[PDB]
């Protein structure tokens, strides 16, 4: 009773009528790549890193922002959609510097665990490499606006939860940048929780910043207790 | 007291095996036998996100500034 | 697809198909899984009943020398519920195949 | 491309080319390596103690293929012998005195075989 | 260029005409109630209108006035051509360089022009109010290569006009809003008549 | 072809017919 | 395709060039049977252009018969509304900006006409600012007849009679799609949404509204009025329907015309009036839309109607009707590089495939018109045409490979001796 039987990769799973095939592929134990979307957040679509070919049909759709027909057969890996996942996944590795030796995000960055299991081997571009500014907001966000990879992440979570209406999208085309106009400093409750948000490291803690990279810690789970919430 | 190393005592300190599930993660504390204590396993909700009721007529889900 | 691909055979990839399956069809006593590797191996997982006489009926044959005892190993395994792995690596002379022998235990 | 003697090398005029990007740490088979860093005043993270177990040393030289910026350099000196087990132990500021010794030995040496690699 | 305010101007200030205020209510009652809640297309347009260029002052002006976040009216200016945010002069001219006016020697439309005024390629003059771009899509490839000004525009663009456009507005002359010579209406030139009646038994509606 | 009047586009005819508008709510 | 025709005479959709272009008496055409359209059903008007078959001159098919009755609830609990474009976002197209110069009385007719096919409750035009004299006159005529009570809330004769408002923009994009004007209506930047929603006539602003071109409601009243069997009379079974056209380029006249269905290039572009470049014996690359359609050299496409399959049955189809040409004068890859110039100054920045792809062949075909090292280059240029088709959303997406790609084709040695030369020149 309401649902619809997709074969993905030609095998049956029931969800209900208006769900995404994102939440369809991640039902069956799977992971398609994930930059534009958040499941905390709202849905945009404008880095169009998820991309799989849908069997009878000659284009292709992104998994984001779309419901599930009656049931199709969502075809993973194949000829094309590994045509698409190498494919968009070159233009955006062109236009950044290169950091990480020094880029604080350096063991966990998602163009880092990406770029080696997805996408293609060397680069062709063969000069270019525009260089933005930065700025300053508050004495907690090490802030370098270059990285930057454009996908409306952290310009959402001020119209989302945190209801700061601060930041905007200031430019067009190739120039646009993420920052505030004027030199407002943003700061209120929830406001160093962006540095977790960023998938790239573009943001980053200030106290922390120039310490210890992230393959030697030991995570050992705990709780804190400055508040009555835990 | 000659660097700062992290020397130590506490022989074991670093052990970590590789169960497959609940049912044999009992049976191995038990077959050699020293007391232990479990966790659960926490699956999130599933969860109800569906684009297209973010513009709305009256509602309030209604987002801005995309 | 290209090269720096291994280029992987079908003829080796057939008779080892063909050799091991009237082993368990001769001794359906001992044998419990037979498995062909992707690159011409063989895996003859047997109940350690017959730990003697599937090794002996393997010492002398007319269609099976195999009289080269190269590699005694164990490897434990835990979350198994029986934990170890006795697995054996004999070899034949005439024929030049390798053949494996994964014999599980436990500890008492 | 001889391997011996540990050594730091750095710029024109001196700079500490080391950028404790912590990657020569994780590939010493022996951990030989240690490093805690910290963000100096000006603002470029820096190293507060480097070590190199001069006893643990296994000589696998990996550090001298893993440096981005090419900071760790295995110097071609076999001069060695100490009298204890208390010397050793190389801290940092053997390493750029170590470094500084000599560098037109290491410089010539990196110069006719950096092409190969 | 750059697109941020580095603190010259915080506060201006700058208000609007009483004469102005009374307008609103014309725009307001366009849009459905509730979700009116922006009409910040018009009424931005209304503030250049009235200063010329606007600052980042009277940017927080309106914000008050139609209770929106005052982050959400910085993505507006900042993202299409017409506002303005810096200074600008008293007439804004615009040579139409498109791909087809290309076609039809723009270069004739280029250059001379700044050795007939004394300015540089894409910049103001150096004296006062003559501001010179470059746009491109606004209709009529199919003209010369115009030129476009603060409440027309200027079709058929010729040399001749290079050294009259340029000096009837030193003059404080206005240089033919319109196509100076040639066809006035842009008719087909061989086919223009297209034998003009009414238009042959209009009454067909019956179906 | 005039900068200015464009209160004769706005508030001279549409100000006085709107019609009517009833605009629905959408509170929200 | 009949006989070849697609003529020129007066029995077209409109009224006059010439005649008069203020405000006017509604002589002849204008306000001619006004009761009598509106007092059938709308089912006598849904269908009705099925007898037309109008494709809609946007530059895509998708017939207007079939989206405004199908892809159409009846009602919910919301209104509706018509969302008539106005704005010219191809370069070159100049189709509009002359119909409201001289005809604005015939647009206000099919504005409730169209909206009475969906039931809608009023009527939103959009027009660029920029065309600011012109925009002026529109409202005068509001004040001509709407103002005069021809026209709503209840005249007349039923009542279904509603209003006209009118916005600009400033610099804006959403002329080129649909569902970005609908977002910037309300007062968001232009960031254009999802194309399947729910789409545009399921999700719009807080309401199903439609969306159409000019041409689209603007031939409704004559369609609706002299019907036929006329409006296919040119072409094949597929298209039907007689378009305005533009010539520009190099010709003796460069100015607007009027025909018809499947009429060849070689007698269509020379008639009307001169052929001014090498109009045999040139080079004469035509290029049969206003962008989106690539560079053809001088082979059997001037024979080659105007069909929509005609053009598929060339390399790529036209919908938005541009002629310009380059015969002698014009270097092809100098040209045809300006127009990727172009497109780094109004791509929105959502899709990272249009985002930081566009500005890759930004830099490279810069590199080609200097003309500079070896080749190959081409095709990994070429590649990246065969990579951004359907992962953007606009048909910017598509808007930007097909004049590149359709220079891969038919221009093998365009730059192979260009920059072998400068390859010659350091050498
Ligand atoms: C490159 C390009 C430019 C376009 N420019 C416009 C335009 O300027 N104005 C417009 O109304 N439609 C334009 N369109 C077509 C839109 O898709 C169209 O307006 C919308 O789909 C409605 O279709 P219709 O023309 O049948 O009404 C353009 C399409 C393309 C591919
Ligand atoms: S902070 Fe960087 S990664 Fe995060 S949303 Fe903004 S641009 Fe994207
Ligand atoms: S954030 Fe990603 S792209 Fe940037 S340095 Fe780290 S891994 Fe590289
Ligand atoms: S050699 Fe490399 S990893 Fe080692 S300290 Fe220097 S920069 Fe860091
Ligand atoms: S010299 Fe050898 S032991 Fe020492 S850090 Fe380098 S690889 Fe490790
Ligand atoms: S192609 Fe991408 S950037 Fe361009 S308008 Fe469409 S979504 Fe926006
Ligand atoms: S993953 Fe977010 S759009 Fe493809
Ligand atoms: S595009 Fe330059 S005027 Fe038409």
């Amino acid at each position: 009773s309401n649902l619809i039987e997709v074969f993905v990769d030609g095998q049956s799973v029931m969800v209900e009528p208006g769900t995404t095939v994102l939440q369809a592929c991640e039902k069956v134990g799977m992971q398609i790549p994930r930059f534009c979307y958040h499941e905390r957040l709202s849905v945009a679509g404008n880095c169009r890193m998820c991309l799989v070919e849908i069997e009878k049909a000659p284009k292709v759709v992104a998994a984001c922002a779309m419901p599930v027909m009656k049931g199709w057969n969502i075809l993973t890996n194949s000829e094309k959609t590994k045509k698409a996942r190498e494919g968009v996944m070159e233009f955006l590795l062109a236009n950044h510097p290169l950091d990480c030796p020094i880029c604080d995000q350096g063991g966990e960055c998602d163009l880092q665990d990406q770029s080696m299991m997805f996408g293609s081997d060397r680069s062709r571009f063969l000069e270019g490499k525009r260089a933005v500014e930065d700025k300053n907001i508050g004495p907690l966000v090490k802030t370098i606006m270059t990285r930057c990879i454009q996908c409306t992440r952290c310009i959402r979570f001020a119209s989302e939860i945190a209801g700061v209406d601060d930041l905007g999208t200031t430019g067009r085309g190739n120039d646009m940048q993420v920052g505030t106009y004027i030199e407002k400093m943003f700061m209120s409750e929830l406001s160093g929780n962006i540095i977790d948000i960023c998938p790239v490291g573009a943001l980053t803690s200030k106290p922390y910043a120039f310490t210890a990279r992230p393959w030697e810690t030991r995570k050992t789970e705990s709780i804190d207790v400055m508040d009555a919430v835990g | 007291p000659l660097m700062g190393w992290a020397s130590t005592a506490d022989p074991l300190s670093n052990l970590v095996l590789t169960f497959s599930t609940k049912e044999d993660a009992v049976a191995f504390a038990e077959k050699n036998g020293w007391s232990y204590d479990v966790e659960e396993r926490k699956v999130p909700k599933p969860k109800s996100k569906s684009y297209g009721a973010n513009f709305s007529w009256n509602k309030r889900t209604r987002v801005s500034t995309k | 697809t290209r090269p720096t691909v291994r280029p992987r055979n079908d003829v080796a990839h057939k008779q080892l198909s063909a050799f091991g399956e009237y082993v368990a069809e001769i001794l359906p006593k001992y044998v419990q899984q037979v498995q062909v590797s992707c690159f011409n191996e063989l895996e003859i997982c047997i109940h350690p009943d017959g730990v003697i006489p599937v090794l002996t009926f393997l010492r002398d044959h007319s269609n099976a020398q195999f009289k080269s005892l190269a590699d005694l190993t164990a490897v434990d395994i835990p979350t198994r519920q029986n934990r170890f792995e006795i697995v054996y690596n004999l070899l034949s002379l005439r024929f030049n195949s390798r053949i494996r022998v994964k014999t599980y235990t436990d500890e008492l | 491309r001889f391997r011996g003697e540990h050594a730091l090398r750095r710029y024109p005029s001196g700079e500490e080319r080391c950028i404790a990007c912590k990657l020569c740490e994780a590939v010493c088979p022996a951990q030989a390596i240690t490093i805690e860093a910290e963000p100096r005043a000006d603002g470029s993270r820096r190293t507060t103690r480097y070590d190199i177990d001069m006893t643990k040393c296994i000589y696998c030289g990996f550090c001298q293929e893993a440096c981005p910026v090419d900071a760790i350099v295995e110097g071609p000196n076999f001069e060695f012998s100490t009298e204890t087990h208390e010397e050793l132990l190389y801290n940092k500021e053997k390493l750029l005195n170590n470094g500084d010794k000599w560098e037109a030995e290491i410089a010539a040496n990196i110069q006719a075989d950096y092409l190969y690699r | 260029v750059h697109r941020d305010t580095p603190e010259n101007n915080p506060e201006t200030p700058f208000d609007f005409t009483p004469e102005n205020y009374k307008r609103i209510e014309a725009i307001v009652k366009n849009y459905p109630e509730g979700h009116k809640a922006a009409a910040v297309l018009p009424v931005l347009d209304l503030a250049q209108r009235q200063n010329g260029w606007l600052p980042i002052s009277a940017m927080n002006k309106v914000a008050e006035i139609l209770q929106v976040p005052p982050m959400r009216v910085y993505e507006v200016a900042t993202f299409y051509t017409m506002y303005n945010r810096k200074p600008v002069g008293k007439y804004h001219i615009q040579v139409c360089t498109t791909t087809p006016c290309m076609l039809r020697n723009s270069d004739s439309i280029l250059e001379a022009i700044q050795k007939k005024l004394g300015i540089k390629v894409g910049e103001t003059t150096p004296d006062k109010l003559f501001t010179l771009i470059e746009v491109e899509c606004l209709g009529a490839c199919v003209n010369a290569p115009m030129v476009q000004i603060n409440d027309n525009y200027y079709e058929d663009l010729t040399p001749k006009d290079i050294e009259e456009i340029i000096d009837e507005l030193k003059a404080g002359k206005i240089p033919k809003p319109g196509p100076r010579s040639g066809r006035f209406s842009c008719e087909p030139a061989g086919g223009l008549t297209s034998l003009t009646e009414p238009p042959k038994g209009p009454g067909f509606g019956v179906q | 072809y005039s900068t200015y009047t464009f209160l004769d586009l706005n508030l001279d005819l549409s100000k006085f017919r709107m019609p009517q508008p009833s605009s629905g709510r959408e509170s929200p | 395709f009949g006989s070849l025709k697609d003529e020129d005479r007066i029995f077209t959709n409109l009224y006059g060039r010439h005649d008069w272009r203020l405000k006017g008496a509604q002589s002849r055409g204008d306000w001619y049977k006004t009761k009598e359209i509106l007092l059938k059903g709308p089912d006598w008007i849904l269908g009705e252009v099925k007898t037309s078959g109008l494709r809609g001159r946007g530059g895509a098919g998708f017939p207007t018969g079939l989206k405004w009755s199908f892809m159409n609830k009846p009602s919910d609990g919301r209104p509706k509304y018509l969302v008539v474009n106005a704005d010219e976002g191809e370069p070159g197209t100049c189709k509009d900006r002359e119909i409201i110069r001289h005809d604005p009385h015939k647009l206000v007719e099919g504005c409730l006409v169209g909206g009475r096919a969906m039931g809608a409750r009023a009527a939103y035009i959009y027009i660029r600012g920029e065309f600011y004299n012109e925009a002026s006159n529109l409202q005068v005529a509001i004040r001509e007849a709407y103002e005069a009570g021809l026209i709503g809330k209840n005249a007349c004769g039923s009542g279904y009679d509603f209003d006209v408002f009118v916005v600009r923009g400033a610099g804006a994009y959403i002329c080129g799609e649909e569902t970005a004007l609908i977002e910037s209506i309300e007062g968001k930047q232009g960031k254009p949404r999802l194309k399947p929603p729910f789409p545009a006539d399921v999700g719009v602003f807080g309401c199903p509204t439609t969306v159409a071109n000019v041409e689209t409601v603007a031939v409704s009243p004559t369609i609706c009025r002299r019907g036929g069997a006329w409006f296919a009379s040119f072409g094949r079974e597929r298209n039907s329907g007689t378009k305005l056209f533009n010539i520009s380029g190099h010709v003796n006249n460069p100015c607007t015309v009027e025909e018809e269905m499947s009429v060849p290039l070689k007698e269509l572009i020379e008639k009307h009036a001169g052929g001014v470049t090498g109009g045999w014996d040139n080079l004469l690359a035509v290029i049969p839309g206003g962008s989106s359609t690539p560079l053809i050299p001088k082979s059997v496409c001037e024979t080659v109607l105007m069909d929509f399959d005609a053009l598929i049955q060339a390399q790529t189809g036209l919908g938005t009707a541009a002629v310009i040409v380059m015969d002698r004068s014009t270097d092809i890859v100098k040209a045809i590089a300006r127009l990727i110039e172009f497109y780094k100054h109004e791509s929105c920045g959502q899709c990272t495939p249009c985002r930081e792809g566009v500005d890759w062949m930004n830099k490279v075909m810069a590199r080609f018109v200097r003309g500079d090292a070896r080749p190959a280059e081409i095709d990994s240029l070429w590649e990246i045409s065969k990579q951004i088709e359907g992962h953007t959303i606009c048909a910017l997406g598509d808007g930007a490979a097909w004049p590149v790609q359709g220079l891969i084709r038919h221009f093998r040695p365009e730059l192979e001796e260009r920059m072998q030369q400068f390859a010659q020149q350091h050498q």
